[PDB]
């Protein structure tokens, strides 16, 4: 009995098709990812084969303005358009806390939606009955397939669910209901959630019964042979893992960012055991037209984010200075701004619980692209900040070794002279310069923020040290000469976008004070 | 392997509490779901209450909110409901029927035990006659019969003509009046032509009450 | 509180095709009230037949086939039995907890002793009116299927006071009957011309009228 | 035809009394304020006067946990208690945004809620249709009084209304509708609205048929003869002010924290001319019982507030240091987490236009009274800040020569070593001491943020500049041996309650990171 | 939709007191909704009365007098004069600007003494219902003051389809009187034994019965 | 001093677009509301649409929801309602009252102008008798008529043998069927002595289509 399993996850609500790192696209000929696109080749698949499932994983909840205006009903009436068959909650999904998740999706959504380990308590209780499932008896064929739910215990510290929900242990949660699964004559049973490629494993191990896992939250990409794009393999795809009871039991993720569809031949037996798990994950190259039907749609929706454009964020009562003249050469407020949106965006609605603590920023000042008046009402829109960070980049997460770091940093101010916006506006950093010195030996004082310790200070760089830190995607690919960090990087995962980054700081604020407060000296 | 059993089976007089005991077995009981259903002789199902898998939630319905209290021991995998101020409308067989977590569904479903609620007192029965009108029969016929109304001890037997009558006879299942009582009636086919010419008495007997009233029927 | 409404009963050729509907009162029927079917055999356990709306349960015959038409919650029995005769309840979850049932569909096939009914309208008594009660008997004979609706009427007005009916019974010849009572006061029964026994058997609608 | 009008404003939801500074009762015999004590007063008067009205000119809305609690709900419940006849809106009643308003007051409030000045336009407007009116016709005895409300165009500065509110001129918008009173025979015209003393004055000048103006929004004080507590008046009450037309304008204002109830007898002839006004604000002192009825509905509604103590409010992800032996002698990240929430709190609620630059704080270490310890789920609840801050103070604004800064600066360190909770954790000034100099000659560097030098940094201060500070009630009193202050303060005005103002930011920023950063320097 | 009910007519002595009550089908009325009650002089612009509940509009007597009883808003007319017998119309503002009027009560002031109606009701025509039409005409006369209900009844049945009436009309003898016709299909007509028209005037119901 | 005009709703075919205005004058035009509200000839108050002062907002009753169109010129102190695709239900008066913006009163009312939209077209009355069985009138006399069904003129004659009989005649006020067409009936009080006795013939004219139909009435 071969079941074609077709999974996403980590989708990050990029409804419109990205540029091959996950940007802004720009070459129309050489786009990828896109739910016009992706629904073009799901439609091919069911038109022929027999027996196929579409499921996510969660992580669908932020990322782009379309979430940020939509804010979870562009969701449901997309995935109801792809016409998907099951999904499971996500790091992400309580970002706008339950009723976020409950208004928007669980009663607009028209497909059941997962999660054991996930139990709420009070009244809560009551309004929620059964919009959240723990498991789901899905028929395909003659046959049914089995899908259990679960979500990440890590929830709580990366979004806002609330303190009438309680996040129980996978496992625990999981084995009672898969037990009742085969209680019920369902030999055939796929784990699907959101807790990380690690735990996922776990679940292959250590619960008897549950034949395939599908997973992500971890931006992990599973690959048998050569990757199709600069996606970088961890495991062949399926990833099989040897159980306890003594199973093979295959583990599956596509990237994340609406990349790359999963695709996964499973062959059963007559008793519900995985025989055969072939497959690999298909990327949505342009060669993938993009279904026209929603492309419309899409395009129709694309007006109600024009008019967000236009309206009032919040207000500053300052001066936001992003000229070159301010910002290339010296500490800009501007600069001090973005750093600290990009930092407290990332500590409410952190990806992995890796970055729960990222208190350190930088950025060149060849991404701060126009200042922003208040003389007028002081009134700040999106279209402002289009003119600040025209780039439509991302703010990506990166782990340095402090020597790397050190390096780039002298590298603000070697070919110091003109325009050259290579120099770097800190935050969660206190940097002096001597520029009577060597170039490449200048920086005189350099304190980071060492979160990792118990009340954070900021403490003296070691070259030795390792340090998480948040900054643009054009500095993590080695913009304006930083080859030091695209090759001397230990980690890397692609974050939200960079204006959509701002907007949501700006409006959660209403009014914003960026001052020059002395991170950057000379002497 | 896997069942429900319940306890509870009497009768009882309006007001008085009564507690309901289901015993289930064969299966994780500490997992599923756990409702009541009640089902009124003849009449449909009832939604009564639920308990969920961790015991913060239980729900009842709008029929018997706060008059009934459920509760759930998984120290001893059995379900409970205390039935407080009870009534007429509450008599029906109560299942408890266990939910597996899905769309928190309703699989497995328990024999079921009987709740009879009356004043319910042992009843002697008012005969009355029934007037032989010509608006049924057509080939020279007529329909009449006798009442039997308001009595409590099931059954009562129904003659006619000391029972020198058995072709024609076609008497009833009783009633349960809403006040827990019976009625019923016993109908018998005749020709008009006896009228004037045979006499016509049914009899019936209640030995639970001894009471045996032989009633005439003319037009 | 919010009614489910299903056919009050069905019959069905053995091996023929027949649709249980299932409807809301107020609003439509989807998926997302988790529809949810019932076999019940008169007066035992209700087995489960199918959950989701479409799901069958374990060990159920393939030829039970749940679905959603327009306003209302489906169940086709495509290929009956004569095994199939009994009552099918549908029942739908509104979240809260609350959980409503349906009135229930009786299913009859059997094959072909199919009968209309023989009403015989009965007034008060000669003496009962003097005991200052007062009862109309409406007695059913000689009827398959064996469901019936009784409706009681004055003068085109409808009564829903005081209306008691058994439950159809085979009787010595394997058809079915039942009796259906109207308790009444002595005033009620001579302020109104005539009162009306309404019995309909498979569209077969049959009165009967008495008056003082 | 005499008409006593009582009249309120800037009441701050103080709900149950105060103390004579407007913080948490503490000697029971010698409390003021309460809206138990003001039910008593006004059934006195009107069992005395059979023409009476009972007005408010708005800022009801920020405060107290009470507010915090219940958000407009308790103020409705209990105005409706009072009975109430009229109320105009308030640069803090938009606070909560436009639902913060329409939701919990405008449905629930049971009298006519006036503001001429304020146009909606969109979809707003029909939600909000005819629940805030323009004017009011009010009948009294066998006459019939107009009241006309305005609001300051500089609410949208002070608070969150939404793009779908205008804020029209005051005077231009109540002209059109006053002369269409004098269209429906009525000829005593109340005006009503919350813009400030100044604008109240150009009311009566600016404004024919106008005969009275009750305003507020400046807090000030207007006694004719000897003040009968601390407040300072500005003039006499009522204020007569000389139209254009030329004629005697009454224009009157009771202190703020519902501390004074207005009291003004108006005899008006047969044709509705002011011919007499005399009167006084009556002070709610503890010779005025507290109602018992409203006594008890207080301490009904006082169980959901103790609820709330114990809910999570936000997260931290760092220890905050508020053990004596850290606060009261270096910086420490809860002064700087405090001192943040003061100055941030004023600038979304600013209480007049003159603080809306407010970018210094100063806080004793003898008001930090506990530390708060996470990696306990992280959780921060108001119970915790009791510990933190249990003076019930206030935080309060106050203008200030540097010499006046300078001096309180040195009696942060005059006899440090035990320092009984004199010294100072900063916000928005860099300072750095040298203890080996002369007491009172230790402050070497004192760097503040300037006001409006276009772009906010740290300029050096000048003993000559006038500085527009916020710091608790305590220190504007001279408490830990700041005479220097209490004396030569040039502006104080009372603020928001202190541990509603942490509580607050806590929740709208949910995540905090408070850090040492080096306001606080020492050689 | 919401239907604000108002008392259809009322009658009072000269120098009487009366109370027209104004309500909503679905909730209570509150000031919130700004009761608001004018008089209409029948084919005249109506002049306002009341708004707020209490305020009276410039040159409004002083016997007129708003107020809220209950569930409903009311107008007090204390002291009536000829000058009072108008059309008074209720009106209520559920805000989004949503307004709506009530159904109005016709005050009737003395004029005469009150004389109860005179019912002469006709069956459709030996020849009307061979053109395939078939109207039952029902005449009322001689009735003060002019405030009528026209019920037609199909045996003990209500119809409110095809039922046109008459608005009153003074007579010739300053009495009112007013047609109600009821438009039927020859079907009907014979299908139901008896057809009655139904009119009730100051409690004073008076019926006519016709059939084939 | 302060008064409202309307504009001429003459009589229009269902479908037809029509535009109303009504002229104010003697106030700030500028300053307060202005509303239509309407009346069917016989039938209660019914609320239409309203302008506000400050413009942006405009709203209709569910009845005329994008059917009709509201717009205020304070330039030319005018109010003005478009009323596009019309039927039979919009047959009324047409009014514009002023609003105050307080206690949103309902002040000042124009005469208000008359919308009669029908299919006109002008047809002689059907002409039915109206059987005289002794159950209407006391023991001595008998009530006959003659029922004059479906016609366009308002007007129309009825006589009783050829007006020779005005003695116990009671002709009654015509009805406006759904369908636009009038209807009445014209009785008349006779003795039982007269019935087998003198013959009973009402006479209409309707000399808007000329039709003299002379029906005779026999009991049964
Ligand atoms: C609460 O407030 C009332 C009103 O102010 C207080 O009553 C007032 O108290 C003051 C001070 O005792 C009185 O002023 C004094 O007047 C006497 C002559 O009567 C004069 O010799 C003193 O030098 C001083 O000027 C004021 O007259 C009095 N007013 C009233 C209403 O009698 C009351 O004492 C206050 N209670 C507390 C405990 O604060
Ligand atoms: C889109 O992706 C497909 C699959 O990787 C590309 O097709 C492959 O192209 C390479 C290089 O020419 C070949 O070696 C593979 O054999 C091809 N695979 C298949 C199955 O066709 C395709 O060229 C890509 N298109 C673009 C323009 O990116």
């Amino acid at each position: 009995w071969e079941l074609t399993i077709l999974h996403t996850n980590d989708v990050h609500s990029r409804l419109e098709q990205t540029s091959e790192d996950s940007s802004k696209c720009v070459n129309a000929s050489r786009c990828m990812g896109g739910v016009a696109r992706l629904f073009t080749k799901v439609q091919q698949i069911r038109r022929a084969e027999p027996n196929v499932l579409l499921l996510d994983a969660g992580d669908q909840y932020q990322g782009t303005i379309w979430f940020t205006v939509y804010k979870g009903a562009e969701v449901a009436h997309f995935m109801n358009a792809l016409r998907y068959d099951a999904m499971a909650l996500g790091n992400h999904e309580f970002d706008n806390g339950v009723e976020g998740l409950i208004e928007p999706l669980l009663k607009e959504a028209k497909f059941p939606i997962l999660s054991a380990n996930i139990k709420a308590k009070g009244p809560l209780a009551s309004q929620i009955s059964g919009l959240y499932l723990p498991y789901k008896v899905l028929p395909v064929g003659d046959e049914v397939v089995g899908i259990v739910g679960y979500t990440s215990k890590e929830t709580p510290f990366l979004s806002n669910p609330g303190t009438n929900l309680v996040f129980e242990d996978e496992i625990t949660a999981l084995q009672p209901e898969v037990d009742k699964l085969k209680t019920l004559n369902v030999n055939k049973i796929i784990a699907l959630g959101h807790s990380g490629f690690e735990m996922d494993k776990l679940i292959a191990q250590k619960v008897r019964g549950v034949d395939v896992v599908v997973g992500g939250h971890s931006n992990t990409f599973l690959y048998t042979g050569n990757p199709p794009s600069k996606e970088v393999p961890a495991g062949k795809y399926p990833f099989i893992v040897t159980s306890d009871d003594g199973r093979k039991v295959p583990v599956v993720q596509a990237y994340a960012f609406g990349k790359y569809l999963g695709y996964l031949k499973i062959e059963f037996d007559e008793r519900g055991n995985v025989i055969s798990s072939h497959g690999n994950p298909i990327l949505l190259n342009s060669s993938i037209p993009e279904d026209p039907s929603i492309k419309a749609d899409i395009n129709k929706w694309r007006i109600k984010l024009d008019n967000y454009s236009t309206q009032e964020l919040g207000k500053t009562i300052v001066y936001l200075d992003g000229s070159s003249q301010s910002c290339r050469f010296r500490e800009c407020n501007m600069g001090n701004l973005i750093c600290d949106a990009m930092i407290n965006n990332n500590l409410r609605h952190a990806d992995e619980m890796f970055w729960n603590h990222v208190s350190m920023c930088i950025l060149n000042g060849g991404g701060i692209r126009s200042p922003i008046d208040e003389r007028n009402n002081g009134t700040i829109t999106w279209e402002n900040l289009a003119a600040v960070l025209p780039f439509g980049g991302t703010f990506d997460l990166v782990q340095l070794k402090g020597s790397t770091l050190k390096k780039a940093f002298e590298h603000s101010v070697h070919r110091y002279g003109q325009s050259t916006g290579e120099f770097l506006q800190v935050g969660g950093i206190h940097v002096v310069y001597d520029l009577s010195r060597k170039p490449g030996d200048r920086v005189v004082k350099l304190d980071v923020l060492c979160t990792k310790c118990r009340v954070p200070s900021y403490d003296p760089l070691k070259m030795d040290e390792v340090y998480k830190v948040i900054l643009p995607n054009f500095l993590a690919n080695g913009g304006d000469g930083f080859q030091m960090i695209k090759d001397e990087l230990l980690r890397h995962d692609s974050g939200d976008q960079d204006i959509n980054v701002v907007s949501t700081y700006i409006s959660k604020m209403k009014v914003i004070y960026p001052a020059v407060e002395g991170r950057i000296k000379f002497s | 392997q896997v069942q429900l059993v319940e306890s509870g089976g009497g009768v009882v007089q309006p007001g008085r509490s009564l507690r309901l005991s289901c015993a289930a077995s064969g299966f994780t009981f500490s997992s599923y779901g756990m409702h009541w259903v009640r089902q009124a002789p003849g009449k449909g199902l009832e939604w009564v209450a639920v308990f969920w898998y961790d015991g913060s939630n239980k729900y009842y319905a709008d029929s018997v909110k706060g008059r009934f209290t459920i509760s759930r021991d998984n120290s001893k995998n059995t379900l409970y409901l205390q039935m407080n101020s009870l009534s007429a409308e509450d008599t029906a067989v109560y299942y408890c029927a266990r939910a597996p977590n899905w769309d928190d569904a309703f699989d497995i479903w328990g024999q079921g035990t009987m709740v009879t609620v009356s004043s319910a007192s042992t009843k002697g029965p008012s005969v009355f006659p029934l007037a032989p009108s010509s608006k049924s029969t057509s080939g020279g016929t007529a329909a009449l019969g006798c009442l039997v109304k308001d009595y409590f001890p099931e059954p009562v037997t129904v003659s006619w003509n000391s029972g020198a009558l058995t072709s024609g006879v076609h008497t009833f299942p009783a009633v349960l009046q809403s006040s827990g009582l019976y009625s019923l009636s016993s109908v018998v086919t005749v020709p008009s032509s006896s009228l004037g010419t045979q006499t016509y008495i049914c009899n019936v007997n209640h030995k639970p009450s001894n009471t045996k009233v032989d009633k005439k029927v003319e037009p | 509180q919010t009614v489910v409404t299903q056919e009050p009963s069905f019959s069905v050729s053995p091996g023929g095709t027949v649709t249980l509907t299932c409807g809301l009162s107020s609003g439509s029927v989807s998926t997302s009230y988790y529809p949810n079917w019932y076999q019940q055999t008169p007066g035992q356990a209700p087995r489960t037949l199918i959950y989701s709306t479409n799901t069958r349960s374990s060990g159920v015959p393939d030829r039970f086939s749940g679905s959603i038409l327009g306003n209302k919650a489906a169940l086709t029995i495509t290929g009956a039995q004569a095994d199939d005769e009994s009552d099918y309840y549908c029942v739908l979850f509104m979240g809260s907890g609350i959980w409503v049932f349906g009135g229930g569909t009786k299913l009859t096939v059997l094959g072909q002793p199919k009968a209309a009914p023989s009403v015989t309208l009965f007034p008060p008594s000669s003496e009962e009116l003097q005991a200052n009660k007062a009862t109309l008997v409406c007695l059913i004979s000689d009827f398959y299927p064996g469901a019936v609706t009784v409706a009681w009427k004055a003068d085109s007005s409808p009564v829903k006071a005081g209306v008691e009916t058994t439950t159809p019974s085979k009787q010595s010849n394997n058809k079915y009957a039942a009796s259906s009572y109207l308790s009444l006061t002595p005033e009620q029964w001579k302020s109104h011309r005539s009162y009306s026994c309404q019995v309909t058997h498979e569209g077969s609608t049959v009165e009967k009228t008495v008056a003082p």
